[PDB]
């Protein structure tokens, strides 16, 4: 298993079966490994595919 | 070009990172030596 670097965009980071969804506790705001201060527990947008 | 407004939504994003720079255009001929079709 060898692994290097090149000009392609590295997407092998995936999801990494790291589960955990809670929206009533109230303890931490972090998503995509960007943190901060939010709450959310609901929307009546819709959204795009892209 | 028809008068009308029509925004271009994206479809799939390649994640490709590649150096390209030139295009070329594939056209499709019609066997019934050969034809082809009106097109533009
Ligand atoms: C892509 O090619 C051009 C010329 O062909 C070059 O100047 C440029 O540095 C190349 N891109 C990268 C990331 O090396």
């Amino acid at each position: 298993l060898s692994f290097e670097l090149l000009h392609a965009p590295a997407t092998v980071c995936g999801p990494k079966k790291s589960t955990n969804l809670v929206k009533n506790k109230c303890v931490n705001f972090n998503f995509n490994g960007l943190k901060g201060t939010g709450v959310l527990t609901e929307s009546n947008k819709k959204f795009l595919p892209f | 070009l028809p008068q009308g407004f029509s925004a271009l939504e994206p479809l799939v994003d390649l994640p490709i990172g590649i150096n390209i720079t030139r295009f070329q255009t594939l056209l499709a001929l019609h066997r019934s030596g050969w034809t082809a079709g009106a097109a533009a």
